[PDB]
């Protein structure tokens, strides 16, 4: 049933915001150093998590575009 | 007292709040699944999606407090 | 103000206007779900959609704002 098919995107969204989660709390841990004292180091885990949060952002259009494929299907 | 060291200490505080979304998670999961597996009428299916709904909600007001206090760092600096 | 500081004020004004429509939307659904019973199927996902849309909004803010970050503090 397309219930059934709604409850499987939020628990595909549980798992994908508690990586989001983890990578905005480093995020913000990193800057707090780094505006504490700079450091390369940190600079570049920063880029490192903000490219692990690209590729969330990715996996977040294709559950968008899933669930479009569904709401056409529909509609239709 | 340090403005900084006050977002470091509400940082902690959400980590924590964190966790404790992921543990409530890990039951949902349990329960969800266990609902999976017996034949629930539609409204077994209501109950099961509007109990993931709040359990969502909740999770995402976590993000939203994490991304006020990011705002709060940047505006400290700026 | 500097160019720099001024795009990360704009972002930044982008992204408190993305989190308030966002709550909003939190809001509405939550609101709608709360009238119990039977739930509609398409009304469900295209409140989901509505809720995905912000959802990529806001990270895309966010990872722009890192990198404005990351120049500014070099």
């Amino acid at each position: 049933s397309k219930q059934k098919e709604a409850i499987k995107v939020y628990l595909e969204l549980l798992e994908v915001h508690s990586r989001v989660l983890k990578a905005l709390i480093e995020q913000i841990k990193l800057f707090i150093e780094l505006i504490k004292r700079p450091d390369e180091d940190l600079a570049d885990k920063v880029r490192k998590s903000s490219e692990e949060l690209k590729k969330i952002i990715k996996e977040v259009e294709k559950i968008l575009r899933k669930v479009d494929d569904i709401l056409y299907k529909v509609k239709s | 007292s340090s403005p900084v060291d006050e977002i470091d200490k509400e940082v902690k505080k959400l980590e924590e709040e964190a966790k404790k979304s992921q543990e409530e998670v890990e039951r949902l999961k349990q329960e969800v699944e266990k609902a999976s597996k017996a034949g629930l009428d539609h409204e077994g299916d209501s109950r099961i999606f509007k109990k993931i709904h709040d359990v969502v909600t909740k999770q995402i007001k976590v993000i939203i407090r994490l991304i006020e206090v990011y705002v709060r760092l940047v505006e400290i600096i700026l | 103000s500097s160019p720099e500081e001024e795009k990360l004020k704009e972002l930044l004004k982008e992204l408190k206007k993305v989190l308030d429509r966002l709550k909003k939307i939190l809001e509405r659904n939550d609101e709608e779900i709360k009238k119990s019973d039977e739930l509609d199927d398409e009304s469900l996902l295209e409140d989901i959609v509505e809720l995905l849309k912000e959802i990529i909004k806001l990270w895309k803010i966010l990872v722009e704002l890192s990198d404005i970050l990351l120049k500014l503090i070099s």
